[PDB]
């Protein structure tokens, strides 16, 4: 019985067939990843351990993340068949849906009240 | 980043801990622990590394099928019932710098000794930076490892936040 | 009725007193847990009186 | 309340109950491979016995480095803030 | 403390905890036995349950077929 | 797969410092230098007075002279009356039930 | 249970419907059927403030028990005799309901039997 | 109202003639005294409003808004005096002058008897507000935020001016007491549809209605703390207060014209509440929380029932204090770490224990824990919209769940967990900061003991 | 932070890709932007859709609670993948099998409850009998309209 | 500071660990950690009650008291 990955349940690393077939080209890439991580670690630790520092060690990665998650969207937005259809589907559609739900409910209720078939015997708070 | 040997030894430790979770009773666990150790021993001297990798891959598939869905976890290990329990009590040492003078006055001996550590940190820092400069290749460090102090009177570079970290049971 | 209603309310008011004492009025932090535990035990006694009246 | 000597005694106590180690040729500096002639599977079992002895886990990356009783004593004293 | 931990051995026990524990265990069994003696119906049945098949047609007002 | 000699040296040096730091967390004898059955009943006597008697005086005064002076603020379920009871307010005697069929 | 197997697996036509019974007149087959007597009056049950579901044909025993409980306070182990008299009356009441079910069942079985007799000509 | 207008004006000579080092002490003390006297507006009657003169009147709606407005001024001076410490003396006094002039316009706005007078003062508040944001905001984007704020308002308020003048030509008066008696029903026609929109859109943009709300998260992220406090606490309520008044003369057309705006609000509150769960900037999160709370007020005003109008009033007061608190709490973190990113500084309960209590209390009011006036207002709206249509309870109920999630998410992320290792400048809470927090929550929780005074005319 | 260190538009040329990878502290072989539609991601990296709970808990993270290192690129949905929120860890039972067994269990129970309503359990007794016309007055009956009598008989 | 009991006393003989060693020897194997478990099967841990023995804790004296109580009740009623 093979593992079937899903969006919310990743494939275990020990069952990943690419985990074992490791080439010299793949070891070279892993070494370069550890060099970037080590270079950033050193840059951080030099400020983190500095006895004269008091404040926040600004992290450009955090600044880039908060900037991307807001200000950078509209400049890189293109009106096309995808964003327009998603823009319409989840922008106007719910308002029209709820309009008909509530409008239909209220027309039915108002027609019964006028005909005197809605029980409002003790309804004096509104 | 894990060698073949490291992968095998990690599976052995992991498989035994899930076996212990199934067996529960010590005499029963001892019996099946020896049977499992025998299975690793039969292929101990495999030389054809292609076969060794296939044995490791098949073993991992076997572990996944037979793992305990609720294995035992040491209380303070990640996922344990006491993991991170005392983090709320861990306060960094720099917080003592903001104590009111009357608060510091209650521990005259502690804060006198604290000033000695701060003096030691201050006088050691420039040499720590220099040692890292002269020992680091041009393109920056390639690993996270740090060196010892080389001369006498020197301290290992970047020692403060390791030496002065909060106690595991700080209150 | 006067004892029944008076004692039922005193049970609830009794429980709020250790909370009011957190305003550092007449507090003994040495053993606040004992103080809170004592209030509960005394509230249990006062609540048994109206409970007894209902059973009767 | 652990002490450095208390940790050392229990670490050596466990090893003296392991049938693959001669209790007379064991010291705090004996190397599990270069002196006692054990292999890496044996070392993994020793670390697991220490984890059970002291009731906490030693991660694989740190465990594989502990190759003599003294290193285990030093490792445990560090995790538990034992200084005497 | 007055109880000192032991290594690989059964722990030290006080007399108070052993005597108190037995008294309340004995109290549990006396209560069950005492209650079962006097209130066994609460466990087995209060009243007899009749067999409806043994009720005559006369007392149930069942007329004969040709009536 | 053990420590390299440089790893061993660094751990030994940090270990010396860490143990020195932990020792320096011990309080000296004078620290903290601080700025300037008869009993059992009395402890429980003062508590009963201040946490039961005083509150009940206040509640009773409040109920008697403020709450119960307004309509329907305290409403009791009217007492059950059984056949054969006598009423205090009027002296009325409630007649008994019929004679039960034997059972 | 047993009756349920007969109705759901067997022939439902000869089994009583608990939600409709009785389906035969009370006096059908019962010359001079007496009325159920009632000892407690409506006013007595109203004054005793019995729960409506307790205002049944055994209420006089419940009222007698309730009075004893109030009078015997704080002895909560008294009134055992009065409690048993009320419990026993309710048992007899329940048995009468079992008799109604059994009577209805046998009448249905007679109705079916006559219909076999009628249509077997 | 002259007993409040003149002493408010006198705050300006006081600030300019004070000793250099006593501008904060003097302006704070005397604006607290003005706030004290504002409690005299509680002389309200069961039938008639408090009609002072031909220009100004007070009733149960404007009175609570007036007291909130005058209370906020000393709180704003407390909140601002720290980040303005380096500013030179003359510019400090100009800042205080803008706050004072804002209060003067606001108290006149809420008591103006004539609707065109209300319009001019309603518009006048833009000027000082825009100056505060663009001149004393910190970042480059305050200039854009100033423009969006200015032109969103004027795009709606200019049509309102035409409608108001048109009404006066047709009716002969814009006095609100006169309109109460001379109001005539609004018949169906395309002319009346656009008269309705002109009468309402300006107030919708200020509330803000969902779809016209995008200016508000901008304004908050760029404003100084005092700007955020007055924006959230009072300036949003100019729309609600305006809608509550002008709906008098729009019946019965509101019966069907309100439908699109009820749909936008009902669905809008769930969208904005959901958006809060993913916001990365703390000020932006609080800003989106306001849009969700004010969507309830729009619905309440539009369905026009006694319960909905009472709930709308309580919500406006309750949100004013809560949102002002939340901005002040977020600002006190900003003054230490100089970033609005919520995930930057974590586990602050370990470092600032008492400030974490204020965080807890503010969050609990934001999610409307009973019996806070936040809950009273929300509950009264939920009760009245249920009669309007039973299906609304599903949308109202879902929003309550999402509101709790994002309120506690904000509390958990910033106060709990592990502290950030490298942030080593979290100095102990100042007396000023603690007093500022308590001057929000204490009146808020005290109002629970006598809620009637914030329930409005329909009480 | 200069503008050259902030997110930019989607990269077109290989030189832009190399520049973007460097700005985000990534290998150019690892850097990959989100697909260029109208969404607005720009050049921000697309990283694996994995929870922080899946990261190694024994490594010495600069941010242990988040399991992040200073300077490393943050996933676009990092706030959704904190350990308090969405987990994507491997499960001992396949996702699709878990959904089958859970839905199957619930569906089976709902069917049986409907079955149990259609064939209820009950005891073999007749209706409970009450005096005074089935307690007509006690149940709020109108005292001016005589009730249709309810008579009970002995058995 | 703490005296560990002499390690030599921990033997698997007489314990169910001896049964496991016999089972393993049938396959040619050996359990080298057996003496590390021996303490769990020795001393005060050697004999634990069974489940039925656990439920009946205190039954003997509960029965003794019960018998005396009903005998007394039979006496009082008899008089
Ligand atoms: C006339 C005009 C009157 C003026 C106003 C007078 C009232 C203000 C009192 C000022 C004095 C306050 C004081 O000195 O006490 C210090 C008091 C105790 O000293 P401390 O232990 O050093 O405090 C440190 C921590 O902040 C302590 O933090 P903590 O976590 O230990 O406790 C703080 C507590 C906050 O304190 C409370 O709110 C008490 C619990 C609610 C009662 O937070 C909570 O527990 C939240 C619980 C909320 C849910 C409770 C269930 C809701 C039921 C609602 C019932 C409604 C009535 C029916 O500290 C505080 O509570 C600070 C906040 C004080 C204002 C709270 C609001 C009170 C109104
Ligand atoms: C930007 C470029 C476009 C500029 C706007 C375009 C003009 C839109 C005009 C809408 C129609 C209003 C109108 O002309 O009504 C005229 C009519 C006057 O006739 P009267 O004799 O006085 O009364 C009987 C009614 N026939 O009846 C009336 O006078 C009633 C109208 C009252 C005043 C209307 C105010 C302007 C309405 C348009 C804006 C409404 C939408 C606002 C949206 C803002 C969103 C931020
Ligand atoms: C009526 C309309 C109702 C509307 C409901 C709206 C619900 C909103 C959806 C939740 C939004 C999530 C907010 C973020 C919270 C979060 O991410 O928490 C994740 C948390 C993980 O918790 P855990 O699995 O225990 O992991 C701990 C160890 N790492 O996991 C959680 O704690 C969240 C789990 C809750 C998920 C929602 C489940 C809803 C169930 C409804 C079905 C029942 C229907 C009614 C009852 C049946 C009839 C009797
Ligand atoms: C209203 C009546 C309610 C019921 C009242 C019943 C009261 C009965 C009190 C009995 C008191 C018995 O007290 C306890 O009994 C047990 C009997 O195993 C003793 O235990 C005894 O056996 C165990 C092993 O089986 C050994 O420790 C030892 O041989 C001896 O102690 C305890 O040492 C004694 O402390
Ligand atoms: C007939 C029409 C003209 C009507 C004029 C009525 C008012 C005339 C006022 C004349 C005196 C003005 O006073 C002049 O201005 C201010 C306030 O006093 C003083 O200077 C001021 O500096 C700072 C504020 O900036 C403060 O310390 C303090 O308010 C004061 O010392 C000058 O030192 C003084 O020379
Ligand atoms: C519906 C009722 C309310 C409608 C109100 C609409 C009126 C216009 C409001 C905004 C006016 C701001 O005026 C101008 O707008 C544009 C964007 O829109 C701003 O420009 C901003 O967005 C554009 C477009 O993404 C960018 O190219 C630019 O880098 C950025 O600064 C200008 O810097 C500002 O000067
Ligand atoms: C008193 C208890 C009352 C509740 C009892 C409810 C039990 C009802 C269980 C219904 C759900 C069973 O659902 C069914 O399970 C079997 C066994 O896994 C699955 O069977 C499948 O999965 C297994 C495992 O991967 C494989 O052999 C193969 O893929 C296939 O056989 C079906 O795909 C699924 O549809
Ligand atoms: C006889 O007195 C009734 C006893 C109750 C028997 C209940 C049987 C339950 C079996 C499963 C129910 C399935 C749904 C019809």
């Amino acid at each position: 019985p093979k593992y079937e990955a899903s969006r919310l349940s990743s494939l275990p690393t020990t069952l990943d067939p690419a985990e074992y077939d490791i080439s010299s080209e793949t070891r070279k890439a892993q070494a370069e990843r550890l060099a970037i991580r080590s270079r950033l670690k050193r840059e951080y630790q030099l400020q983190y351990y500095d006895p004269s520092r008091r404040g926040v060690i600004e992290d450009p990665a955090l600044v880039r993340w908060t900037y991307a998650r807001s200000a950078n969207i509209y400049p890189n937005f293109r009106p096309n068949t995808k964003t327009s259809l998603l823009g319409a589907l989840f922008g106007i559609g719910p308002l029209v849906f709820w309009y008909y739900v509530f409008k239909t409910d209220r027309d039915r209720k108002e027609k019964l009240i006028q005909e005197g078939k809605l029980d409002r015997t003790f309804n004096i708070s509104y | 980043y894990l060698t073949h040997q490291q992968k095998v030894l990690r599976l052995y430790k992991r498989a035994l801990r899930h076996l212990e979770s199934w067996c529960i009773h010590r005499d029963k666990y001892r019996y099946f622990a020896c049977l499992l150790r025998a299975r690793f021993d039969e292929h101990k001297n495999e030389k054809d590394m292609v076969k060794a990798t296939q044995l490791l891959r098949e073993a991992e598939e076997e572990f996944w099928h037979g793992q305990h869905p609720q294995p035992y976890i040491f209380p303070e290990s990640p996922g344990g019932t006491s993991y991170e329990r005392y983090e709320c009590y861990k306060v960094p040492e720099w917080c003592l710098d903001d104590w009111h003078p009357s608060e510091k006055a209650m521990y005259p001996d502690y804060f006198a000794k604290r000033e000695q550590w701060k003096k030691l940190r201050r006088e050691s820092w420039e040499r720590e930076v220099k040692q890292l400069q002269e020992e680091t290749p041009v393109g920056g460090p390639r690993t996270e490892a740090l060196p010892p102090a080389r001369k006498q009177g020197d301290l290992p570079p970047l020692w403060w936040h390791i030496v002065t970290r909060p106690r595991e049971r700080p209150m | 009725m006067n004892m029944f209603s008076s004692l039922s309310l005193v049970t609830l008011l009794l429980l709020t007193m250790p909370i009011m004492m957190m305003s550092f009025n007449t507090y003994k932090p040495s053993n606040y847990p004992l103080y809170v535990k004592t209030a509960i035990s005394y509230a249990f006694i006062t609540s048994m009186i109206p409970t007894m009246m209902f059973i009767h | 309340p652990l002490t450095l000597e208390g940790i050392k005694d229990r670490v050596l106590y466990v090893l003296k109950l392991y049938d693959k180690i001669d209790p007379e040729k064991l010291s705090v500096n004996s190397h599990f491979m270069k002196d006692l002639g054990l292999d890496s599977l044996d070392q993994v079992e020793i670390i697991m016995a220490m984890e059970d002895e002291f009731g906490f886990e030693i991660p694989d990356i740190d465990a594989e480095k502990l190759m003599c009783p003294q290193e285990i004593v030093d490792y445990i004293a560090d995790k538990k803030d034992v200084y005497e | 403390a007055h109880i000192e931990p032991r290594y690989r051995q059964f722990p030290q026990l006080t007399r108070s905890q052993v005597i108190q524990a037995e008294f309340f265990s004995a109290t549990m069994w006396f209560w069950i036995l005492w209650r079962f003696w006097h209130d066994s119906d609460a466990v087995l049945g209060h009243f007899p349950y009749p067999d409806p098949s043994q009720w005559t047609d006369e007392e149930l007002g069942i007329p004969p077929d040709d009536e | 797969s053990g420590y390299t000699p440089e790893e061993k040296l660094r751990l030994q040096q940090l270990r010396e410092l860490r143990r020195r730091w932990l020792k320096d967390q011990e309080l000296s004898p004078r620290e903290p230098v601080l700025p300037p059955v008869i009993y059992k009943t009395y402890r429980h006597s003062i508590f009963a007075f201040t946490h039961v008697l005083i509150p009940v005086w206040i509640i009773h005064y409040y109920l008697k002279y403020h709450v119960t002076t307004k309509p329907y603020t305290i409403v009791e379920k009217k007492p059950r009356i059984f056949p054969g009871d006598t009423i205090l307010e009027t002296g009325e005697v409630i007649p008994p039930m019929k004679e039960f069929p034997d059972q | 249970g047993a009756h349920l197997a007969r109705r759901y697996l067997g022939d439902a036509s000869v089994e009583p419907d608990p939600l409709r019974m009785p389906t035969f007149p009370p006096d059908y087959g019962f010359p001079e059927r007496k009325e159920r007597e009632m000892v407690a009056t409506q006013q007595e049950m109203n004054d005793a403030q019995l729960v409506l579901q307790q205002r049944d044909y055994c209420a006089h025993y419940l009222i007698r028990f309730l009075k004893c409980k109030r009078d015997s306070f704080p002895n909560f182990l008294a009134c055992k005799h009065e409690r048993h008299d009320w419990d026993y009356c309710e048992h007899l009441d329940y048995v009468k309901r079992m008799k109604e079910f059994e009577r209805e069942r046998r009448l249905l079985q007679r109705k079916k039997r006559r219909e076999q007799r009628e249509a077997d000509m | 109202m002259l007993k409040y207008i003149i002493p408010t004006i006198m705050l300006m000579p006081l600030t300019w003639l004070s000793k250099n080092n006593m501008i904060w002490v003097n302006s704070t003390a005397h604006s607290l005294l003005i706030s004290f006297t504002s409690l005299l507006l509680m002389n309200q009657f069961g039938d008639n409003s408090l009609n002072f003169s031909l220009l100004f009147f007070s009733d149960s709606l404007s009175t609570p808004l007036l007291i909130l407005t005058m209370w906020l001024l000393p709180l704003m001076l407390m909140a601002s005096q720290h980040h303005l410490s380096k500013e030179n003396l003359t510019r400090k006094k100009l800042f205080i002058t803008m706050l004072i002039s804002l209060q003067l316009f606001l108290i006149m706005t809420f008591t103006a008897m004539e609707l065109i007078l209300f319009y001019i003062l309603f518009e006048a508040t833009l000027v000082p507000t825009l100056i505060i944001i663009t001149r004393w905001g910190n970042q480059t984007e305050r200039l854009n935020a100033g423009l969006y704020f200015l032109f969103y308002t004027l795009a709606g308020s200019l049509p309102l001016l035409v409608a108001l003048i048109y009404i006066q030509n047709t009716v002969g008066s814009l006095n609100f007491l006169m309109l109460q008696y001379w109001v005539q029903p609004v018949h169906n026609s395309w002319s009346n549809v656009f008269m309705w929109l002109a009468c309402m859109m300006a107030f919708m943009v200020k509330m803000p209605l969902y779809g016209l709300h995008l200016w508000l998260p901008k304004a908050h992220v760029e404003a100084p703390i005092a700007g955020s406090m007055v924006l959230a606490a009072v300036l949003l309520k100019l729309g609600g207060y305006g809608m509550l008044r002008i709906t008098l003369i729009l019946n019965p057309m509101t019966d069907f014209m309100a439908y699109p705006f009820i749909m936008l609000s009902l669905w809008g509150m769930i969208m904005t509440s959901s958006i809060c769960l993913r916001q990365t900037d703390l000020k932006s999160l609080i800003a989106y929380s306001s849009v969700s709370h004010m969507a309830l007020v729009i619905v309440a005003i539009l369905i026009q029932t006694p319960w909905s109008y009472m709930g709308a009033t309580a919500l406006m007061i309750a949100h004013g204090l809560t949102s002002s608190m939340l901005f002040c709490l977020a600002n006190s973190n900003y003054e230490r770490i100089h970033s609005r990113t919520m995930i930057l500084a974590r586990g602050l309960q370990t470092l600032l224990p008492l400030m974490a209590t204020w965080w807890l209390l503010a969050s609990l009011t934001n999610l409307a824990l009973p019996p806070t006036i936040n809950l009273i207002g929300e509950l009264f709206v939920v009760m009245s919209t249920f009669s309007w249509s039973n299906i609304t309870i599903i949308l109202m109920g879902v929003n309550m769940v999402i509101t709790a999630l994002y309120s506690l998410y904000m509390l958990i992320m910033t106060q709990r967990g592990k502290y950030t290792y490298h942030i080593n400048n979290i100095s102990p809470s100042f007396t000023r900061e603690n007093a500022l927090m308590s001057l929000h929550i204490l009146p808020l929780l005290l109002l629970t003991l006598n809620p009637k005074i914030i329930l409005g005319p329909l009480y | 932070i200069t503008k050259d260190m902030l997110p930019g538009p989607y990269p077109k040329t290989p030189e832009e890709r190399a520049a973007a990878a460097k700005k985000y502290n990534m290998r150019v072989e690892d850097y990959e932007p989100y697909p260029d539609d109208g969404t607005g991601y720009g050049d921000y990296p697309k990283l694996p859709d994995r929870s922080q709970q899946e990261r190694d808990p024994w490594y010495d993270w600069d941010h242990p609670d988040l399991r992040l290192n200073w300077g490393e690129p943050m996933h676009w949905d990092l706030d959704m993948y904190i350990r308090n929120r969405v987990d994507t860890s491997p499960t001992p039972v396949n996702w699709n099998l878990m959904c089958k067994h859970l839905f199957g269990f619930v569906a089976f129970m709902l069917f049986m409850f409907w079955v149990g309503e259609t064939y209820p359990a009950y005891q073999p007794v007749g209706p409970k009998q009450y005096p005074y016309n089935n307690l007509y007055l006690e149940r709020g009956g109108d005292p001016n309209k005589e009730p249709e009598p309810v008579v009970h008989y002995e058995i | 500071k703490m005296e560990l009991p002499d390690y030599k006393q921990w033997k698997i003989e007489g314990t169910p660990l001896e049964t496991v060693q016999e089972k393993l020897a049938a396959r040619g194997l050996r359990d080298p950690w057996g003496r590390n478990e021996a303490w769990r099967y020795m001393g005060g841990f050697a004999n634990n009650v069974s489940f039925v023995g656990a439920l009946l804790k205190g039954f003997k004296w509960g029965f003794a008291a019960f018998v005396v109580a009903i005998g007394a009740e039979y006496y009082l009623e008899s008089q």
